[PDB]
RNA sequence: AUAAUAAUAAUAUGGUAAUAGAACAUUUAAUGAUAAUAUAUAUUAGUUAUUAAUUAAUAUAUGUAUUAAUUAAAUAGAGAA
RNA sequence: AGUAUGAAAAUGAUUAUUUUAUAAGCAAUCAUGAAUAUAUUAUAUUAUAUUAAUGAUGUACCUUUUGUAUAAUGGGUCAGC
């Protein structure tokens, strides 16, 4: 008889639909305080609006707290990343939102040499067997 | 003026909305927006339908909502019209996944037992991948409470753009977990929101491109990793074998040994075939005879029972699961 | 979980003594069962016992006022520590030399806990890690370790 | 021969004895452009690859029934036979009746001790797996047969019972495939 | 004149494609990382690889200097442009007191391999 | 004819004594909103090319920053006597 | 040598996870199995955190010197100065 072993699928994203990592960035400031500047004008600048009309299906917050400024970036896998940009001009404030977006939200890694390749799948070739090996050893 | 009478129009005014869903103020919201065209949905998929998506019957409060002390409290859920929900879109959404992934295994795997395409066809539309999925595609549960959303002045945009359903206040504070129906919990409402998506994305579309919803199906659902191999639980792999031989043309089985290596050791090598003749159906090694006849057999099994023919073939009808 | 459990917890007084002298017959009552530690510290030598061996029964008869049943209760954590504020003085030596002279003070801690829950929970414990543990395959799914690099041997 | 294509393996400019597992031998091997048949050394014991199914397993309708991928490396007439049965080496028979068969059963109910699964079996020139087929023990048989495994399994020490445990579970993985 | 129709007919694939010279063995849906941020390619673009070098399956294989781009379809996606992590490292010398920082903080590209079949 | 940021080509970037440029931590003085849905400190896990500051959780105090930022000063940084 | 608070370290006992009774050197870095704990998107063939399986590399710090692991000077440890 055969019974069987209940699985469950993996989420394998870009091999049918690609789902964009980055979905929701929040842009707090303080209307109080020289590490905002940066952040104020860039909010009435007209590069936002640019932000989201090019990057539509990401999220954009602005929101007033008394404090220092920041930047949040949640991602589709759950994790979210916040930046301190205090003491930062209009530029500096803006590439640090193009590193948010374009990146996923993976936890940051430390990889080994040459490993570049992780495959979930099995081997085409399967591996290799003493026994059943090209020529005999000796 | 007296702020209950303010309480008073805000929480009309939400009800009123959800129980509408006008378009005018559902695409105001950036949640329904971003999530619109972050899975590409099409331009004929209009913004209120994909509230009504999110929406869930939530028609009347129960009668654990009179007492807290006893750990349940919903607050953040206001009554929907019954007009306007997803009980309809979701048997809908069930219906579709439940055909096409069923077909589209059966397509590639004909051979497959039917308590293995059960559990196939289960993970693939399981409730938790489902359930997983909404999360990943940004799904958003209401959790703030009706007058939390009044003093922060939050517009009805926003609450129009989440998922609204019965949700259980203190579910999981001081471990404390009451248990309730289905109906409660987060999981199924999130799973019915991806099959409500499903539903609409076709209804919307089924008139003049039929093969759609199924398109969007294969690119999220079928996209996903699943090994049938590793499904599989073989209980008399010989006798069953034997008598796939004899049902088919095949002649009758017989193991035999291939080669060998450290027969008296602690961890030898045995190679057996399982002969059908002089083709082999199934390969198998161990460290002991006994296991290495087993593994011959569960592969020949395995490799029947998984056989993938080309598109180009004509279609292929198993005969049957194997009776012993 | 732990904290839920039943316990007693039994602090001796300032005692006269120092924490390695103490830690000689504390290291014997370990897991042993209060209503035979006592015993084993009534016909020790060491000054030390008597005292230990009068927490104890305090101890026991602190469960019994609790609830708990003197036979359930088993040493399940016994330590010692400094009491402080120990006084030092010093030693005259013969040629002009001089040495510190510091007198312990030290006191016994010990946490007695319920043997009909706390040891059961433990085995019950110990049970479940004992079918989780993976079986031994002599061709065992042994990880082929090793970066590929981009090459397929095999 | 259905393809011609050149025969190769994986190779490493280096010593392949000294030098197997060095990856940067195979980086460094080259090959002319074209077709090569470059055999798999591996087993397929879990494999569902189309390369590796029997070809009396696929449809009639399959292309790849006439390309002779799984090669019949092994030839039956030179591997010995494992845990293979009487039945198997010699053919089956069918020869009881009715009347034999309740012989059987009436023989087995009245004092299964004295006739037992091998006796019967020689005397009338069966299987014992057939005498499981027909004949049922008393309750009574049974219930001390279980009791007494019940005794043997107390007296093990906690090694032996762990292994045997052990046991169990590289069974499920054999099957498992 | 190049035979393929034991590669059509296979169901599974693995090819060898280099970029930058860097080669990497994928399958259906594995995923690469780059090390080192690809400026011409935006977080969401398709790729179209065109340096494939061997493409093989279990029992056969097709090897070229590149193999020519009609007779194949590869794409990888790019999901994202992240980090590695942060390793600061103390360089200094035996009896000096001063004591330098190397930091570093490699960046990658992750791909993902969406599409590998003969044509 | 400038400042910030980003591109392409080229050159350079070990370093004791030493020289030159630029920054960070703590404290004091001048100016200086906000507030228990906050502030300070400590632990753990993340983020920022990271001696620093930040996000979240936990614990304790305070109806509360000489708080952000620009200057002016140092009893302004310790494995080395 | 004021009063309160005090999870600051050195230092002691005990417990919990992991490793350790055929293996030899600044006690760490890298490569890599295994075990354990957490995780309200472990969908997992998941991610982190701890841990002396095993392999490679590795001659403490400062001062003075042409030159120091040097068996040349200074340092039991931590906190404040
Ligand atoms: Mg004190
Ligand atoms: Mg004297
Ligand atoms: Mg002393
Ligand atoms: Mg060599
Ligand atoms: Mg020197
Ligand atoms: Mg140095
Ligand atoms: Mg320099
Ligand atoms: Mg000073
Ligand atoms: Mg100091
Ligand atoms: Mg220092
Ligand atoms: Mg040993
Ligand atoms: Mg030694
Ligand atoms: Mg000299
Ligand atoms: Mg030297
Ligand atoms: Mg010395
Ligand atoms: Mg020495
Ligand atoms: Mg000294």
């Amino acid at each position: 008889v055969v019974k069987a072993i209940a699985r469950n699928s993996i989420g394998r994203n870009g091999v049918g639909a690609f789902v964009f990592p980055c979905r929701k960035i929040t842009l707090q400031f303080c209307n109080w305080g020289g590490s905002s500047e940066g952040m104020r004008k860039f909010l009435t600048s007209k590069r936002l609006d640019k932000w989201g009309q090019e990057f539509p299906w990401i999220q954009f917050e602005v929101m007033r707290k008394s404090g220092h400024p920041l930047l949040r970036a949640e991602y589709t896998n759950g994790r979210e990343k916040v930046i301190c940009v205090r003491n930062l001009n209009i530029d500096n404030v803006e590439n640090k939102l193009k590193l948010l977006k374009d990146s996923d939200g993976d936890i940051l890694r430390r990889r080994t040499k040459n490993d570049n390749v992780e495959s979930l799948n099995s081997s085409v070739r399967g591996i290799w067997s003493p026994l059943h090996a090209a020529k005999r050893h000796r | 003026e007296s702020e209950l009478a303010k309480y008073k129009e805000y929480y009309q005014g939400l009800k009123s909305t959800v129980n509408e869903i006008p378009e005018s103020v559902a695409s105001k919201s950036p949640s329904l927006r971003t999530l619109h065209k972050r899975l590409q949905l099409p331009n004929e998929l209009t913004y209120s339908t994909l509230s009504r998506c999110l929406t869930c019957p939530s028609a009347k409060l129960p009668d654990k909502i009179n007492n807290p002390t006893k750990g349940a409290a919903f607050v953040n859920t206001v009554p929907t019209n019954k007009y306007l929900d997803n009980h309809g879109l979701n048997i809908m959404g069930k219906n579709l996944l439940s055909y096409h992934v069923t077909k589209s295994i059966i397509q590639k795997y004909p051979r497959l037992p039917t308590v293995v395409l059960n559990a196939a066809v289960n993970a693939y539309i399981s409730e938790a991948v489902l359930a997983h999925i909404a999360k990943y595609w940004g799904i958003e549960v209401e959790t703030t409470s009706v007058l939390s959303r009044y003093l922060k002045m939050e517009p009805f945009e926003f609450t129009l753009g989440r998922l609204k359903f019965f949700n259980n206040s203190l579910n999981s504070k001081d471990g404390i977990e009451l248990i309730t129906g289905k109906n409660f919990s987060e999981t199924s409402a999130l799973a019915m929101s991806v099959r409500s998506i499903i539903a609409a994305i076709w209804a919307v579309t089924e008139q003049k491109d039929s093969q759609a919803v199924y398109r969007f199906i294969d690119d999220h659902i079928m996209s996903r990793k699943l090994d049938i191999t590793k499904m599989f639980q073989f209980e008399q792999p010989t006798r069953e074998l034997a008598m796939l031989c004899r049902r088919e043309g095949l002649e009758k089985p017989v193991s035999k040994l291939v080669a060998e290596s450290g027969r008296l050791s602690k961890s030898p090598v045995f190679i057996v075939h399982v002969f059908s003749g002089e083709e082999t159906l199934g390969e198998g090694y161990g460290s002991s005879l006994k296991e290495a006849k087993a593994r011959a057999a569960t592969d020949a099994l395995m490799k029947w029972y998984c056989y993938e023919p080309l598109a180009q073939q004509e279609p292929v009808i198993d005969p049957g699961t194997v009776v012993v | 979980i732990e904290v839920l459990e039943p316990s007693v917890y039994a602090q001796s007084y300032r005692i006269k003594s120092s924490m390695k002298k103490a830690t000689l017959l504390l290291r014997l009552l370990g897991g042993l069962d209060v209503m035979k530690a006592i015993s084993q510290c009534h016909f020790s030598n060491k000054k030390i016992a008597r005292e230990v061996a009068e927490l104890l029964q305090k101890g026991v008869k602190d469960g019994q006022k609790l609830g708990l049943k003197p036979e359930d209760l088993y040493i399940s954590q016994i330590w010692t520590g400094s009491d402080g504020f120990w006084r030092k003085r010093v030693e005259f030596k013969a040629r002009t030399r001089i040495g510190i002279i510091s007198h312990p003070y030290i006191h016994v801690r010990c946490i007695l806990r319920t043997k009909s829950v706390t040891k059961r929970r433990l085995a019950y414990e110990a049970h479940l890690k004992e079918q989780k543990r993976a079986p031994w395959v002599q061709l065992g799914d042994k990880p082929i370790r090793g970066v590929t690099g981009g090459v397929y041997k095999w | 021969k259905q393809f011609g294509f050149p025969k190769t393996q994986v190779t490493t400019i280096y010593n392949k004895t000294k030098s197997a597992s060095n990856y940067k031998g195979y980086l460094k091997h080259r090959d002319a452009p074209g077709m090569y048949y470059q055999p798999s050394e591996s087993i397929a014991t879990g494999s569902v690859n189309s390369e590796t199914i029997p070809r009396s397993f696929m449809a009639a309708s399959d292309p790849r029934r006439g390309l002779d991928m799984p090669v019949q490396s092994t030839k039956a007439k030179q591997c010995p036979n494992v845990l293979v049965g009487k039945s198997t080496v010699n053919g089956k028979t069918y020869h009881l009746g009715p009347q034999e068969i309740d012989e059987i059963r009436k023989l087995r109910l009245d004092n299964p001790q004295k006739y037992t699964r091998k006796f019967l079996a020689a005397k009338y020139g069966i299987s014992p797996l057939f005498v499981s087929m027909v004949s049922k023990p008393s309750e009574q048989h049974v219930q001390i047969m279980e009791s007494r495994l019940q005794e043997i399994q107390s007296r093990w020490k906690e090694k032996r019972r762990i292994a045997r445990e052990d046991r169990k579970r590289r069974k499920l993985l054999w099957y498992q495939a | 004149k190049t035979d393929t129709t034991p590669l059509k007919l296979s169901n599974e694939l693995y090819a060898i494609f280099k970029i930058h010279n860097r080669p990497y063995l994928v399958t259906e849906g594995d995923r690469v990382i780059l090390p080192f941020k690809l400026k011409q390619a935006e977080v969401g673009d398709i790729l179209n690889m065109t340096d494939v070098t061997t493409l093989g399956s279990r029992n056969y294989k097709l090897v070229g200097h590149p193999i020519n781009t009609s007779l194949y379809t590869l794409k990888a996606t790019v999901v994202g442009k992240t980090k590695r992590a942060f390793q600061t490292r103390e360089v200094t010398k035996r009896r000096n007191r001063r004591v330098r920082h190397a930091k570093s903080k490699g960046d990658l590209t992750i791909l993902r391999i969406s599409e590998l079949s003969m044509n």
